[PDB]
């Protein structure tokens, strides 16, 4: 069919790979697979080693430092290739067998394995002013020829191709995302009831949000404005639990409701990248070199998973926030507001 | 699930026309509405495309700086302004929809509007130019690409009058809705699909598309007749 | 050592205090540069708090390094009066805002242990900006009587002449400063960290909890270096004792607290530890496809 080839700049170390884009399920991991073809006449005694380093880039997009490099890798697995692992008999795959049959016995294969508790390949938005290596988590597969792990990797004889790990939709969804929060003011003990609902929980990217609001304003106050906005929650977990609250698409409507009156009509929202070009700190799903992609697919995890170990976790929650008026015997136009959370997993389907 | 086309007519040279196509059931933020031109008695050629999710606007060599294409998400409609029409712009325009994520050929098309005027670049090559065959004759049409695309090609069976439909994409999988007899294969830069059981309905002109680089363009064109 | 020698020859402990200022400005520069060249916003609530604390202590280092030059750079002894007043005021306000900001760190990152189910609802960016504005307004308003003429606010600005030989503190002022800046600080830190330590015991615990192993360290050393200032403020102003050298040592410790604090903070968290433990040591082709034969 088709197999990707990268090859060394020198023209000696060539790495094959089945699928650049790799899926990940809740409790099952798609394994990477590939073979390495190199001229043994060149490799007199040097051993070819192939690794997978899940880089986390966080420092700007400028040049590196003498010793800092502002990087860390959450998982580095190295597997020997020369000789073809005589100690351990790896479970050779159908793809690996076909690849070794296409070429001769010169090539030697390799195989990795990814623990499920690892972040999906997401790169944060570089921004307009930045020009360089992007932020976020970026997978990598590199094969080098050397004699020891501690030895320097000769870049002039080093091959590197970027893979991406991306999660795909759950075919069976839950019932619905619903939440209803009321608020009682100090002036009167007649709180108003707010209800919000969505069409489904999993949304294919670009599909329209269908928020269904329902307010029963029983208090002696008026709702000035209604704000609906899907907010990207990019829970960066490096050694902390830092959280971001970048909005993606906010639609407003001055549909005021009189006191002691109800109001229920559905709104439509669509999250897209065309008008979010300048929003620095946004999370985007995957980048090979610079090709524009969609927004960050919601990285679902298995129920009860250790959610305090991963690299970057993004999730999408829509806010139904409406602003009220502080009119009365002694009050100004400025007042507070009541908002309700609603989570939904907007992320790709499976072909 | 379908897209309509409107705005046809006859415009003198130097005129303008804001021909527009409207689609229902296709989210504009999930589908990149395309725009193609079939010359009178010649081959179809892509002219413009807008991918509303990204806010981009790609053109072609004869299209860049000539006409303007825009769309709005409110009416789910795309309006193509054919400003500064010339003699070479005389063609029929079909409004086509493709999945704006992971391009998979042109799924849905439109009726089309005929436009007439009165008072780097790569080119796929399709062979044979013409052919006449009967029922049960194994026929293969080869689309040879000058520059090797990454296994991402599509084939369209355009009957006379009606808009072309999609049968294959990436030369491997057939679109849901076509009979299983259709197939396809990749051989280097040469792309070939097989038509053996030539039914009376399947006898129509075939066209090869390569959706790899910008200025996406069709090939040369083939025809299927009865021997 | 020399006495009443600001205009006679020179003073020798200027070297000690300039060493303290150099350490303070170095630690604060490295913390600010770490948090600005690598924008990470870690623990977003505590991020603005600790960044503004680093800002405030950098300002205190610069403003108390001003005497190191403008004590003997020119013909000193003409217009130091308002200079001493404003300098003591600004250094005391900066130290107050540093301490109250640490206390507010403790009270804000305490809800992440007890009430994390709606933690991202009580604390927002606008609320924290209002809290910082309120903290600076509170420090300015509590130390306004120092410039108003009711007394001098501690022994921060005794490096000059009038405010070392002529100015005297007021018991009604030390009681005020203890009662509404330091005693509430002790109250907040106690009522927060006791509850925290009641929960650090395991049920047999997150990055939100592993910050306690460094924040408890920070506040513990801060109070270790802060202990011989409240006692001396309550002692000398109440006319029970007065020791020049002991006052100098205590004040030097209490200003060097903000030099030792950022150094051990950067030495605690691994965003800067990776910048030291790894830094102390010191073209491609086109990804083209091929052809694999099918079955
Ligand atoms: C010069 C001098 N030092 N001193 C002192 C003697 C004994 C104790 C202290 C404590 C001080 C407060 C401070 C301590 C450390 C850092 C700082 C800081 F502001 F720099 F941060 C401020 S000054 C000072 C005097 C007293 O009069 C003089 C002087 O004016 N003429 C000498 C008369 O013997």
């Amino acid at each position: 069919t088709r197999v990707f080839k990268k090859a060394s700049p020198n023209g000696k170390l060539t790495v094959y790979l089945g699928k650049r884009d790799f899926v990940d399920h809740i409790d099952l991991v798609d394994p990477v697979d590939g073979v390495v073809l190199v001229d043994p006449e060149y490799l007199k005694e040097r051993r070819v080693y192939v690794t997978l380093t899940v880089a986390f880039r966080y420092g700007r997009e400028d040049l590196d430092v003498l010793g800092l490099t502002f990087r860390k890798d959450l998982f580095v697995a190295n597997v020997q290739s020369f000789p073809p692992a005589p100690e351990d008999k790896k479970p050779l795959t159908r793809l690996q067998e076909r690849l070794i049959k296409k070429l001769g016995e010169h090539a030697y294969p390799f195989t990795f394995e990814i623990p499920p508790n690892l972040p999906s390949s997401v790169t944060l938005q570089p921004g307009p002013e930045d020009t360089g290596k992007a932020l976020g988590v970026d997978y990598e597969v590199k094969a080098f020829v050397a004699e020891n792990l501690e030895e320097k990797i000769h870049k002039r004889n080093s091959v590197r191709l970027v893979i991406r790990k991306v999660q795909y939709a759950p075919e069976r969804p839950g019932p619905q995302p619903t939440a209803e929060t009321t608020r009682q003011f100090l002036m009167s003990d007649k709180p108003l009831h707010l209800e919000a609902s969505l069409d489904k929980e999993i949304y294919y990217h670009g599909e329209p949000i269908s928020v269904n609001v329902h307010v029963t304003n029983n208090t002696n106050k008026t709702v000035k404005k209604i704000k609906i906005s899907v907010r990207q929650y990019a829970d960066i977990v490096l050694f902390n639990t830092a959280q971001y609250k970048v909005p993606v698409a906010m639609e407003e409507a001055d549909d005021t409701v009189a006191p002691s009156s109800t109001f229920s009509k559905v709104y439509t929202l669509t999250p897209f990248l065309a008008n979010n070009r300048e929003k620095r700190g946004l999370a985007l799903d995957g980048k090979l070199k610079h090709e524009d992609t969609n927004l960050a697919s919601s990285t679902l995890l298995r129920e009860g998973a250790n959610r305090e170990i991963l690299g970057i976790i993004v999730s999408y929650k829509v806010k139904v926030k409406l602003v009220v008026s502080r009119g009365g015997l002694l009050g100004d136009l400025a007042s507070s507001d009541v908002a309700v959370e609603l989570p939904f997993t907007l992320m790709h389907p499976k072909p | 699930v379908q897209l309509v086309e409107s705005g046809g007519g006859l415009v003198q040279p130097g005129g303008s026309l804001r021909l527009s196509c409207a689609a229902s059931g296709f989210n504009v933020y999930s589908s990149s509405i395309h725009w193609v031109r079939q010359a009178p008695g010649k081959g179809l050629e892509w002219v413009a495309s807008i991918s509303s999710y990204y806010g981009y606007t790609y053109y072609a060599d004869s299209v860049k700086g000539r006409f303007t294409i825009s769309a709005d998400t409110s009416k789910n409609t795309a309006y193509l302004q054919m400003n500064s029409l010339r003699a070479e712009d005389t063609a029929v325009y079909y409004c086509a929809r493709s999945r704006q994520f992971w391009y998979s050929g042109l799924d849905y098309w439109g009726q089309g509007t005929l436009v007439t005027v009165s008072s780097s670049d790569i080119q796929m090559t399709q062979s044979p130019s013409s052919l006449s065959a009967s029922v049960g004759d194994r026929v293969t049409i080869t689309c040879r690409a000058s520059q090797s695309v990454s296994s991402a090609v599509a084939w369209y069976q355009q009957k006379p009058g009606k808009a072309p439909k999609l049968l294959i994409y990436s030369a491997s999988s057939l679109y849901s809705g076509v009979p299983s007899r259709f197939s396809g294969s990749r051989s280097g830069t040469d792309f070939t699909l097989t038509i053996s059981s030539l039914q009376p309905e399947d006898f129509a002109t075939y066209y090869c598309q390569q959706y790899k680089y910008v200025p996406v363009t069709f090939g040369q064109g083939t025809k299927v007749e009865i021997k | 050592f020399g006495h009443y020698s600001v205009v006679d020859v020179c003073i020798f402990e200027t070297v000690v205090i300039v060493l303290l200022t150099f350490l303070i400005i170095a630690g604060n520069l490295t913390v600010i540069f770490v948090f600005h060249c690598a924008p990470l916003l870690h623990h977003y609530t505590t991020s603005y708090f600790i960044q503004t604390m680093a800002y405030a202590d950098l300002f205190v280092g610069v403003s108390c390094l001003v005497p190191t030059l403008s004590l003997l750079h020119y013909s000193t002894g003409v217009h130091e009066s308002l200079t001493c007043q404003v300098f003591g005021y600004i250094i005391s306000v900066l130290k107050s805002v540093s301490m109250w900001c640490l206390a507010c760190i403790s009270v804000d990152r305490y809800l992440a242990i007890t009430k994390p189910l709606s933690y991202n609802q009580l604390v927002t960016p606008c609320r924290l900006r209002i809290c910082i504005i309120l903290i600076w307004i509170y420090s300015c308003l509590i130390f306004l009587p120092s410039f108003f003429g009711w007394g001098k606010p501690g022994y921060h600005g005794d490096i000059f002449e009038w405010c070392a030989t002529s100015w005297l503190t007021s018991a009604y002022f030390t009681g005020f400063i203890v009662c509404l800046l330091y005693a509430p600080a002790a109250f907040v830190v106690c009522f927060t960290y006791f509850h925290i330590f009641k929960i650090c015991r395991q049920h047999t615990h997150s990055p939100d909890r592993r910050y306690a192993m460094v924040l408890f360290r920070i506040t513990s050393v801060f109070y270790m270096l802060w202990l011989p200032y409240i006692i001396y403020f309550l002692l000398e102003s109440s006319r029970v004792l007065d020791n020049p050298t002991l006052s100098f040592l205590t004040t030097w410790l209490a200003i060097s607290n903000s030099f030792c604090n950022p150094v051990i903070y950067s030495l605690s968290n691994s965003v800067f530890r990776l910048g030291l433990r790894r830094l102390s040591e010191t073209e491609s082709a086109t990804t083209a496809s091929s052809s694999l034969a099918k079955d």
